[PDB]
């Protein structure tokens, strides 16, 4: 789905900049 | 009267029209710049991603404004905040700007730009100013 | 269509009602029945402050039923999450729903009781669910 | 404030229930 599969990218940047 | 809300919507409507247009205080302008290097690479990175959402909520919805406030909300839903998830839903603001201009190259960014600073500083606002507001998110993100 | 938002306003509309009028599925009663022990407590230990709390509110606003909406925003935007939150703000609900149907007993209790299980469910959906839910307030609450 | 005074509250029941 749109909103978990948005919130897979931005967790998945987030945790890269730790 | 509202500093924290005039400041985000500055920033953030900036980005917007930027990203829209293709053509371009201290604090807020180390933001915007943050902002462009982090945001334009989730555009990039997810471009495919990205083009396929647009559409799904178009079949949905469209025409409200009101349809990226509330995946934002819903993305929001977990109970977990942090800075890569207000970029990337920012990004995606920037990517529905960009198609909304490309459709009719008079659409105005402004409701959209406030739907996105609604949501961030009315429902996240002790958590954007614990981590220090916009400062923080150029300091969360910059590398070197 | 949305099975957690009808339960949700199942349980708190009739514990506003229960409490504004002082008189009277498993899971739903379950529910009720914590929400009746630990709500009547947090209004029992937090009277004098709640009294103080709805004063203000009034002088700012009140006739507006999304002023306790707005409350619920305020407390949730450090980005935390508990159920300690989630019952605190049902309870003060509760108490005024009392205090609205001490002014005028034809008041109804349901715009306020549809104005807490919106911001709960539509901005705290997937907390809720990941806590299973109102089985999961009664187990959080469950002494003995 | 009434925010962060329910919030007190709030988080001082939560952290009685562990
Ligand atoms: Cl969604
Ligand atoms: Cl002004
Ligand atoms: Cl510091
Ligand atoms: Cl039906
Ligand atoms: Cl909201
Ligand atoms: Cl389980
Ligand atoms: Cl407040
Ligand atoms: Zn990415
Ligand atoms: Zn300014
Ligand atoms: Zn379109
Ligand atoms: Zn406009
Ligand atoms: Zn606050
Ligand atoms: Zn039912
Ligand atoms: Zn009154
Ligand atoms: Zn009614
Ligand atoms: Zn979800
Ligand atoms: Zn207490």
């Amino acid at each position: 789905a749109i909103x978990a599969x948005l919130r897979r990218m931005a967790d998945d940047l987030n945790a890269q900049y730790e | 009267e509202d500093d924290l809300y005039r400041q985000s919507l500055e920033i953030i409507s900036r980005y917007l029209r930027e990203q829209a247009t293709g053509s371009k205080g201290a604090a807020g302008r180390r933001a915007l710049e943050t902002l462009r290097r982090v945001g334009d690479g989730v555009q990039r990175n997810h471009e495919t991603a990205f083009q396929g959402m647009l559409r799904k909520l178009d079949i949905k919805n469209e025409d409200d404004v009101k349809s990226l406030s509330r995946v934002m909300i819903h993305v929001f839903s977990d109970g977990v905040t942090n800075w890569g998830r207000i970029v990337t839903l920012i990004s995606f603001g920037a990517f529905v700007a960009k198609h909304l201009k490309t459709i009719n190259q008079e659409s105005c960014i402004e409701p959209l730009a406030e739907s996105i600073t609604d949501v961030l500083v009315r429902t996240k606002r002790d958590w954007l100013v614990k981590q220090r507001g916009w400062d923080g998110f150029v300091e969360f993100f910059h590398v070197e």
